[PDB]
RNA sequence: AGUAAGGUCAGCUAAAUAAGCUAUCGGGCCCAUACCCCGAAAAUGUUGGUUAUACCCUUCCCGUACUACCA
RNA sequence: AACUAUUCCAAAAGUUAAACAACUCAACCACAAAGGGAUAAAACAUAACUUAACAUGGACUAGCAAUUUCGGUUGGGGUGACC
RNA sequence: GUUUACCAAAAACAUCACCUCUAGCAUUACUAGUAUUAGAGGCAAUGCCUGCCCAGUGACACCAGUUUAACGGCCGCGGUAUU
RNA sequence: ACGAGCUACCCAUGAGCAGUUUAAAAGAACCAACUCAUCUAUGUGGCAAAAUAGUGAGAAGACUUGUAGGUAGAGGUGAAAA
């Protein structure tokens, strides 16, 4: 493993974020760190936000997962693919890797018309499906999740309660 | 003023060595005169006057033994007939 | 024992004024500089370098004088100039051929044309033209003429750009200088001073060198006929 | 400020006397300088909002050498004595408790600098007909311009928009101070192709 | 320009005042009152010197202006 | 005198896997010679010891080399 | 070592800050663009750079220079040899 | 011309000449000067000349590299025209 | 700490070089004052802790010389004789 993606890894861990709204009714991106978590209200904001940026119901959402894919040991270990299906698939999905090999996958989930509980499930089963290539518990492997749709920016899901 | 060992070792040639203060120049405000004074300073004093939380509380509340300064003593003897008068 | 040096004169005068010796001891009284002492007897002349001076503030255009003389004069290397205008007088470096019954102009208004160049005028770089032979330069507006004052030296003018002028050394080194100040067009009076011959050791006394120490020194790493690249141009102007 | 101590030992002295020195006591060694150590903060307390800092009696441990240049000689902070922060405690208690403060937080201040001077850009696709309302408008500032809205802190001048134009929202912060921030409704675009329009091409 | 001065030829000026003077509303502590240097008290500023009656060889020279046929309009001799 | 130090095909070099070039011998090309192309032969100064030899050591022999100073 | 000169780091002072590689295969839209098939996060938890003259601490290079010695036996010492 | 005053007055040092090297510039040296200038050196007028060599060392460049009017260097063995 | 009243060099301020030969005050020439000290002989506790006698080199210059000041030992000064 090398030490300047060690250095990343230490740099994204340090990104500040903040439970909830805070008091300011209206405050900078910049001034106060993320807000949004629950992955309920992300799948609905996201739909919230296709009817506030009119486009068409249907949308990929190409979920972002900083995923931390190294420090097992001080040798890093190498990308694979791993293809499961999902329970509730979008109308087996190859698990593609970095080309940079930036700690971070993009990898398509389901349809925005899809109700949030089936997505949910679905990101689940992704989660459960990218540890398979390290399931040790020696390091972790999830550090951020940055659900975004087609015509919206990512949202810091807390994956944490879900990794296991 | 003091010697010194190269390499900090002691089987090693002994050295003079002279350790001098980094010395700054600013300018200072005394509530109690109202008189601004360039005064030479080092690091250590600005923080004992933050410490102090104050330019006038430093100089009243430091003794004579710990401000080493005829400059200091005649400045607190300005400031202490000024509260008397 | 501190010394005190003979420049104490206050006020500017066109008579010679008394000078003495130094023969390379600094203030304290070691010697500093060897091979200096035991010269001829030398009255110096008050030079001024600053072309462009009016006698009053009330008037400052450009102003022209006349040339009385031409002297020799014994400290520098070239030849000085009696020039007298309105109700002073001046010692300035005279040109190549500058002669008795002559008259000079001093100007720095800066044209947009051009000005013709004469061989004595002074007139700020910015309006000299481009293949200009120049002397006593001035590095800084008010400063005064620093550069190229020996005999036979003379700087050529390269290019004017962005209102900046660049100049070339008689050392062939270029040097950048805003356009505004005052320089002198011509070479250098005296110059055949480097084809003089000394005809025998005495005279290098007379002129006040002494000689050289008689130590065998070996020749160290320093020595050999070195190639280096011109140094980049030393540019005065102050960028914002 | 050098720290020093002695290589050789010296004897004691325990009646208050002052012990004996000898040569081979004024060997020091250097163990640690003070100008060498990672330097802390200082705390502050605000006695006038500050463009980037906190806000009229606010508590900021801003950096040591701004405080003593820029911030206590002009006045703008005084020393965060304890003696001198309930000073700015009592006070705050007058003016909240009929609600008089005015002054925002920390951030709060800032969002009203940044929204003084900012302009949003309103995409919007004609494909399908669209309504603005608050909500809708909000969207806009989280993308564009960065900027997180309460969908009740906006609001807007009550005539429906249908068409590409300029208008004007207002903007309000924890109830206190009103702004007025330009509208601009132009089409949407993608990013990445209007960044690769405009921004790659100029 | 240059000037024809040279500062190790002209008079030095005046030695830099002691910190006492510098403080409001305190007496400084002279040596002035035994009449001679003594290290570690504060040098003196006394007024210009005022010689009641006035000598003629001893005085300073008066200003040109001070004569009566002195005139505004330069005239050349 | 002492010390240093070397010998290899006819010759000069590099390796100890004794090779490379030239010379020598035989053949071809040309009117003939040389060049050139092709093929073959050829050696570790000497004695002894180095598992056994060779690069090593030893003995013999030739020749090379430095130094021989203060009074 | 000091000192002189060269270079780097630290101290000190100052300056600026919230960010770019589509391409419509279908197809909406009179345009300009659009929607489906991604438009993230992030810049760095401060960061980056400049800094005249003086000047402190810790290193690098060079100049100059400081401290101290230069074994023994030997048919007199050196040389060769020996311990 | 100069030197070991008090055992060496010289073939030694200096010297006109030639050449190399380092410096773009202000208030006490150099200098009240500014590269035809001023320092750090070598060799000795003039006349004819100053050949080859950057491998090593040193210096510069501070990287490749460039420099000997920088310190310095500037070859063996064997055969061959009657002798 | 004290010493540049001798000596090495320099900064001030002064003072000397007659005759002779040459368009010459030319680091030219003959020869005094003057300044150095080549060769030999006396002298060797001497007249002298470096001299006397004879003989010599320069003698308008990079020359002699008076007064006074400056540089001080890890240094000063030096037409290098350590
Ligand atoms: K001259
Ligand atoms: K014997
Ligand atoms: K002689
Ligand atoms: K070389
Ligand atoms: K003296
Ligand atoms: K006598
Ligand atoms: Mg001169
Ligand atoms: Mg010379
Ligand atoms: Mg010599
Ligand atoms: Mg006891
Ligand atoms: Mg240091
Ligand atoms: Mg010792
Ligand atoms: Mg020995
Ligand atoms: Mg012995
Ligand atoms: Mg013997
Ligand atoms: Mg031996
Ligand atoms: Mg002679
Ligand atoms: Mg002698
Ligand atoms: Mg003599
Ligand atoms: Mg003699
Ligand atoms: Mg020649
Ligand atoms: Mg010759
Ligand atoms: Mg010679
Ligand atoms: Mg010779
Ligand atoms: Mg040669
Ligand atoms: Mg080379
Ligand atoms: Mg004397
Ligand atoms: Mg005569
Ligand atoms: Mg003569
Ligand atoms: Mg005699
Ligand atoms: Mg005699
Ligand atoms: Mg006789
Ligand atoms: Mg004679
Ligand atoms: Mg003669
Ligand atoms: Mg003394
Ligand atoms: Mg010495
Ligand atoms: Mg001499
Ligand atoms: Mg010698
Ligand atoms: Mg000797």
């Amino acid at each position: 493993a090398s030490d300047e993606k060690k250095d990343d890894i230490e740099k994204i861990k340090s990104y500040p974020f903040m439970e909830g709204e805070p008091e300011d009714d209206v405050y900078l991106k910049r001034l106060y760190p993320r807000q949004i978590y629950e992955v309920e209200k992300a799948i609905h904001l996201l739909k919230k936000f296709q009817v506030l940026d009119f486009t068409n119901p249907n949308q990929g959402v190409y979920l972002d997962l900083t995923l931390d894919m190294t420090l097992g040991k001080k040798k890093k270990v190498e990308p694979f693919a791993s293809v499961l299906s999902l329970p509730y698939p979008f109308t087996g999905h190859e698990i593609k890797v970095d080309e940079e090999r930036e700690n971070f996958l993009e990898t398509k989930i389901a349809t925005l018309n899809m109700s949030s509980d089936q997505i949910a499930a679905n990101l689940q089963a992704v989660i459960n499906e990218v540890c398979r290539q390290r399931p040790l518990n020696l390091g972790p492997f999830v550090v951020r999740a940055f659900l975004r749709s087609s015509t919206s920016e990512g949202l810091l899901i807390k994956i944490e309660p879900l990794l296991p | 003023l003091g010697h010194r060992y190269v390499n900090n070792d002691k089987l090693s040639k002994r050295v003079r060595k002279v350790w001098k203060p980094q010395l700054f120049q600013r300018e200072l405000y005394s509530e109690i005169l109202d008189k601004r004074f360039t005064v030479t300073v080092t690091m250590r004093t600005l923080d004992l006057i933050d410490q102090a939380c104050g330019f006038d509380f430093y100089i009243l509340k430091t003794p004579k033994e710990d401000l080493c300064s005829k400059f200091g003593m005649d400045l607190k003897r300005g400031m202490l007939l000024r509260l008397a008068r | 024992a501190t010394s005190v040096s003979w420049k104490s004169r206050t006020k500017y005068t066109v008579m010679p004024v008394k000078m003495r010796k130094s023969g390379g001891r600094n203030h304290t009284g070691q010697i500093q500089v060897h091979g200096i002492g035991g010269g001829h007897k030398q009255r110096y002349r008050m030079i001024d370098f600053l072309r462009f001076r009016p006698e009053h503030e009330s008037k400052p255009g450009p102003f022209e004088e006349k040339v009385i003389a031409v002297r020799y004069d014994p400290c520098r290397s070239a030849d000085i100039a009696l020039v007298a205008g309105g109700n002073r007088k001046r010692w300035i470096i005279a040109t190549e051929n500058m002669k008795a019954g002559d008259t000079v102009l001093n100007s720095d208004h800066i044209g947009r044309m051009a000005v013709a160049a004469r061989e004595g005028d002074a007139h700020p770089l910015g309006a000299l033209p481009v293949g200009t032979l120049i002397n006593n330069v001035e590095s800084e507006p008010g400063r005064g003429a620093q550069y190229i004052r020996a005999a036979g030296t003379c700087g050529v003018l390269l290019r004017k750009v962005n209102g900046t002028a660049i100049i070339q050394l008689p050392s062939k080194r270029q040097m950048q200088v805003l356009e505004t100040c005052i320089a002198t067009v011509g070479r250098v009076s005296n110059v055949d001073h480097n084809k003089r011959v000394i005809g025998k050791a005495g005279r290098n006394r007379w002129l006040g060198k002494r000689p050289n120490s008689g130590l065998w020194q070996r020749k160290g790493g320093w020595a050999g006929r070195k190639i280096r690249p011109l140094p980049p141009m030393k540019s005065y102007v102050k960028l914002p | 400020t050098v720290i020093v101590e002695r290589w050789w030992k010296v004897p004691l002295a325990g009646e208050g006397r002052k012990p004996r020195l000898h040569r081979r006591h004024r060997v020091y060694k250097l163990v640690e300088d003070t100008k060498h150590r990672p330097k802390d903060n200082l705390e502050l307390v605000l006695t006038q909002s500050v463009e980037e800092l906190g806000v009229r009696g606010d508590l900021v441990s801003v950096k040591k050498s701004v405080g003593r240049n820029r911030l206590l000689p002009q006045g703008l902070a005084v020393y965060a004595s304890p003696e001198n922060k309930k000073l700015f405690e009592e006070e705050k208690l007058l003016r909240q408790e009929g609600k008089l403060e005015k002054l925002q937080t920390k951030a709060g201040e800032a969002t009203v600098k940044f929204l003084r001077r900012c302009h949003l850009e309103v995409g919007m696709k004609n494909n399908v007909k669209w309504e603005l309302n608050p909500e809708i408008v909000a969207r806009h500032f989280l993308r564009n311009l960065g900027v997180v809205v309460a969908p009740h802190a906006l609001k807007l001048p009550e005539e429906p928009i249908t068409q590409r134009g300029e208008y004007w929202c207002e903007v309000t912060v924890n109830g206190l101070d009103t702004v007025r921030v330009p509208m601009s409704v132009v089409n949407f675009e993608r990013p990445k192709t209007k960044r690769y329009k405009y921004w790659l091409a100029q | 320009a240059y000037e024809w001065g040279v500062r190790s030829t002209r008079k030095p000026e005046p030695p830099p005042l002691d910190r006492v003077y510098e403080i409001p509303g305190l007496e400084p502590i002279t040596y002035a009152g035994k009449m001679h240097f003594m290290p570690g008290l504060a040098r003196p500023v006394f007024p210009p010197w005022d010689p009641g009656w006035t000598h003629p060889k001893f005085r300073r020279l008066p200003p040109l202006h001070e004569h009566p046929l002195y005139k505004d309009q330069a005239c050349y001799v």
